[PDB]
């Protein structure tokens, strides 16, 4: 006879993200084949790992950092490492990951010195953990995690920003995210004063990228910000 | 040579949307096609790009890009299916600084006047470098539909053929730096919504030369480097033989 | 694997709020449309994440800022949750449509006709009642209960192999047909109250159309939309 | 006890094309046998392949093409290859396939020269791909796909029209269907001037058919046009 | 296999919009019917794709163009989605009937009687209420819930082996019985509100009858209807 | 010989709607039945057909079609079940052009006056060729029901026994061309809604001679070819023996 079924309390409820199919209406359709198209994106972490340009206030922002010839004990640029920060809005790290809720991995800033060929000098690349006050002095930059980038064979340096966090994942749209302030600070410092040859232009430009590490992982898709369309 | 999405973009089967034999070749397939492109100066701002549509350049002859017997084969076949291979040269000396972004953008309308139909050859000489305004970032210049007097014309605020100018390095790209290289080498395969698109009206790729760092050189030093390019189709498959396009 | 393309677009989201038919419709005439054309506007939901206008595929997306009285306003739809996470060029998937009523205790019914076909726009006189020709057909006309929800999964029916998220060619000849794909749609739906035309009411009943992309496949990595700095 | 079932969001929904059975009301009926009837149509592609007459404007249309004795450099007849074109409304290709949404295959025009027996001559049969302007000149007909039909042993020629399309399937009720115009053009040209013997009638008639190839396939049934009944 | 005959006709479509009985019916008297015959018109749905008139099988199909006042209009039904794709002569299939209400929150009930049988037209007085004789019987009288849909699959019950889509003989003797098959029907249904006759209301409630041909089998290839050229 | 739907239309089992022995034969079964049919002239328009109903021709004697002892066996049995075999000859010379369409149409009412009952023998001689009007294309002349004075008579706009004249080649057919053949050869089996239909009132097939190309001949040459035919039933199965029909 009839199978006696007791329907549950969520009967006749259309839930949006129900992980199950529905009734096919117009089945038995042979779709045309798509074997000819190359480069199928199986996973959107194939595009967080592609290095895309950052932005810098000096709606006309600048992907590079000008390098003034004045030697000084303060950072040449120092932006905080937060994926809601407006130096990451138009990357592919901070634009994919802003539409999610949690991340875990290593942001990988790829540098590119776009100055002349016979430039010689060193740069210091200090990532700081989130402290109560932003590090400015080069002495305050040596004590953090650093790596010295020379303009030698390395006209392109990929400084892997570490993942140091009291939780397994981080809130990806949050200014604070943690204890008191701003989640860290990358800071490109100039270490020795830069020898630019004459009849070659002074004030070179260093071009910054922002990719993601191989262990970069995301979680919990949220409804995105639809304010790209206005 | 920056191959795109595969190990070998020369490998290409014939299209599955035809019943006839494809014209797999023509009278000179192992030669390049060199065309001029506008020179890069100091007054070029950041992100001022310059697009070369493929195969929109073989028809309009953008910068003297004479297609020889490839344009005269493209005009005599209906469906065309090739993978491109560009090579942009620019004589960056030691005395220059700056960095071009040579990419092969899939499926964009960057040769289109943010205010009309398609660009001419004189208007590509007047402006010399297309400034990345709010329209090209928001896609607000891909051509709006003539709705007619009945429908009230909506305020077009966005269009999906934009350029996000900070994300152009996702494409097959090589950065033409001042102190690593002087020329790029990009090789892309065929893409498209169909296994083969049309010939006169396809824009499956677009050569795109974007200024990331503005050119700076000392006065009296080497001035204003020229930009050339060399487009060459890899394994085309011409279908639908007919007479010359009218 | 929350960044998985087959997992990320496999969830329901709003597309359009279309009006419910109460008579035999006149499908919106193609562009350009001169004044004085008697037709039925905004009753059809062209099932596509790409921008639409007047239930036909559009090049750009356009909303209204100051909708004054002169002219007929046009139902422009867009998938806001798609393009902010559509960092690709092509996208083939099987659509799952859910039509939720926005009228208290509405008995509606959802027609459909495939990509390339057209609405059947007339009426046959059954028993001195104008029964329209969208009650019948070989295409799915799913019927809702009084206060229920219509749900079915539609296949990739179009003659294109994939749907171009970004398209640069010309469907017809040039001069303002650039970037306008013709066969990028899973079809079109429309809601109709299953009563004949002499029982046409006076109120204008709306209905909402949801979309789930079953078995999403994406190709050719491309950009994400530009976020402003204001 | 009772099996706890949670009913879905499409409960109590009668969908028209649900691929499933229903409750039998009057079962256990032995139907009378139908083994005696010959010719069971298993598949309606058994009748798209049967050559049926076409129509030609010169509601009294003409299945043949008159052949005037005037030699001329323009086609004797040239109709476009579109299955919504009114030279295909009363075939079995264009009448079966109009009630569907997509097709894929080779239209097979079967000719039949109905002139006198001692006629001698050649005909050229040029299919063109869809170009911006219809080919008229015989020089414009040689450059397309052609085949030379002699009035020799071949008083019946079956010119297989190829399938050249940028998509796997084609919209079967659409004037445009593709890039700019009209999907192709078959064109029967006369090649040498036709020797008709005296005391045998001048101006013969060539009778056209329209079958489908062996690889002709259809897809997506739609609700038909009910305007055959008015 | 979308041209498969077992697949193509296996989908629901409209047949007739019949009125719901509210008393013991008088079945429509056979043709010719003189004036003054008190009977109940249009309440019965003769389940056949062939044309009907007054719930009896008809030779031709006929609608009304200018339905003036003199005379009783006749419910003429036809399966428009059948004959446009019925390129055959004979067609045996098991019918699946679905009866959808066209009245808000109607409790109806669907009778049936087989091919060759007749309606039982009287009433028995249960508890001083005229309960008609179509509440009982050995044939399926399915009952609907308040606002529900009646659905069941009927077998090929008729004494003919197949249903002639085209028929040329004479059922009775000649002189206007040519082309009129007598036993080409799955039966007849009718809707009745399950209340006795003293609770007969004043409104005239309609209901709609759908049809699905389960296990379609077609024989003897034949024509498709003539499409005009206007 | 254009066999229909089978390899051998002579193969036919006895009907399963009888309990008696079928009269499988009669006194002359290996002979043909030749009848006249109206001559084809220049004034015959396109698609002007001429129907020969089977076995409606053996009874009314359409064109002298004498049935011998097959009509006198059909009148003495109730249910009849045979497959036909027609053969239309027409002496097309070299001096004619045109093409008949000889088909065997299943189950149509083409001998019926689009305005009454059944045609006589004089009215088949007056018109000589039935013009394909709007009625025969829309089926608007199969006989309408006498509804009576009660029901308002509907506007009969369609009937399923039409001819779509451009689709008659779906039937078992051979085209009687001017320069391939002079005679056709069609052999069809039994069809019907029952395993055997009646005898006096069945129209399971219909010989149909349709003019596809109008006849043209030079003046003084061979004029106006005659059309004959030859009907012959293959494996009949007569059931229900009774006396001669009244």
């Amino acid at each position: 006879g009839p199978i006696p079924t007791a329907p549950r309390e969520n009967s006749l409820m259309f839930l949006s993200t129900t992980p199950d199919d529905t009734v096919p209406a117009y089945g038995n359709v042979r779709t045309p084949p798509v074997n000819y198209l190359p480069g199928e994106i199986t996973d959107l972490l194939q595009l967080a790992r592609i290095p895309t340009l950052m932005a810098f206030g000096r709606d006309a922002y600048v992907p590079y950092v000008a390098v003034p010839t004045q030697f000084d004990d303060k950072p040449l640029i120092s932006f905080p490492i937060t994926l809601s920060d407006p130096v990451y809005q138009n990357t592919l790290v901070g634009a994919i990951s802003s539409n999610f809720a949690n991340y875990r991995g290593c942001i990988q800033i790829t540098l590119t010195f776009c100055g002349p060929m016979m430039a010689r000098g060193k740069f210091l690349l200090s990532y700081s953990p989130p402290n109560g006050t932003q590090p400015q002095t080069l002495s305050e930059a040596m004590q953090c995690t650093y790596s010295i980038w020379d303009i030698g064979l390395n006209s392109s340096w990929t400084f892997v920003i570490p993942y140091i966090s009291p939780s397994d994942y981080r809130e990806t749209r949050a200014i604070t995210n943690s204890v008191y302030s701003a989640d860290g600070w990358f800071s490109l410092h100039k270490l020795t004063k830069i020898t630019l040859p004459p009849d070659c232009p002074q004030s070179p430009c260093i071009l910054f990228f922002a990719s993601a590490g191989e262990d970069y992982t995301l979680r919990l898709p949220v409804d995105c910000n639809p304010s790209y369309v206005f | 040579v920056l191959c795109a999405y595969v190990e070998d973009p020369t490998k290409s089967d014939p299209p599955s949307s035809s019943t006839d034999q494809p014209t797999t070749t023509f009278t000179a397939i192992d030669r390049w096609y060199t065309g001029r492109l506008n020179s890069w100066t100091k007054a070029v701002k950041t992100f001022s790009f310059q697009a070369v549509p493929l195969p929109g350049a073989f028809l309009s002859r953008q910068g003297g890009l004479n297609g020889g017997a490839f344009t005269a084969t493209l005009h005599r076949h209906f469906l065309m299916k090739c993978g491109w291979q560009v090579q942009v040269q620019c004589n960056l000396t030691q005395f220059h600084q700056g960095a071009l972004l040579v990419a092969m953008v899939p499926e964009t309308t960057l040769d289109v006047k943010p205010d009309g139909k398609a660009k001419s050859l004189q208007e590509l000489n007047e402006e010399q470098w297309v400034e990345m305004s709010d329209d090209y970032r928001t896609g607000k210049n891909m051509p709006f539909q003539s709705l007619g007097t009945y429908y009230r014309p909506p305020n077009w605020t966005w269009g999906p053929n934009f350029i996000n100018p900070y994300q152009v390095t996702v494409f097959p790209h090589q950065i033409l730096n001042a102190r690593t290289s002087t020329s790029v080498d990009i090789n892309v395969p065929y893409i498209g919504e169909t296994p083969t698109q049309s010939s006169e009206t396809q824009n499956s790729w677009t050569l795109l030369v974007m200024v990331l760092v503005p050119l700076d050189y000392k006065e009296g030093a080497t001035t204003d480097p020229e930009i050339t390019f060399s487009v060459r189709p890899t394994s085309p498959y011409f279908n639908g033989l007919r007479n010359r396009y009218t | 694997n929350h960044t998985n393309v087959k997992f990320l677009f496999d969830r329901s989201r709003l597309l359009n709020v279309i009006k419910v038919l109460e008579k035999d419709a006149v499908f919106p005439r193609p562009f350009p449309t001169a004044t004085g054309t008697q037709q039925d506007d905004g009753y059809f939901c062209l099932l596509t994440p790409r921008p639409t206008v007047a239930s036909r595929p559009a090049t750009r997306f356009g909303l209204y800022v100051s909708p004054s009285d002169s002219g007929v306003l046009a139902n422009t739809s867009l998938d806001f949750n798609f393009y902010s996470l559509a960092c690709f060029t092509y996208f083939r998937s099987d659509l799952e449509v859910t039509v939720v009523s926005l009228e208290p205790d509405l008995e509606f019914a959802v027609g459909w006709f495939p990509s390339g076909s057209e609405y059947q726009a007339s009426s046959f006189v059954y028993d001195q009642l104008h029964v329209p020709y969208h009650f019948t057909g070989r295409t799915p006309r799913a019927f809702a209960s009084k206060g229920g929800k219509v749900s079915f999964v539609l296949p990739w029916n179009s003659v294109s192999s994939v749907l171009p998220v970004r398209w640069g060619g010309a469907s017809k000849l040039s001069s303002a047909t650039r970037g306008l794909p013709a066969h990028a749609d899973w079809g079109t739906i429309y809601a109709f109250i299953p009563r004949p035309n002499e029982k046409k009411s006076t109120a204008v009943k709306h209905v909402a159309v949801y979309i789930r992309y079953k078995n999403a496949r994406a190709w050719c990595p491309s950009m994400l939309p530009f976020r402003s700095y204001k």
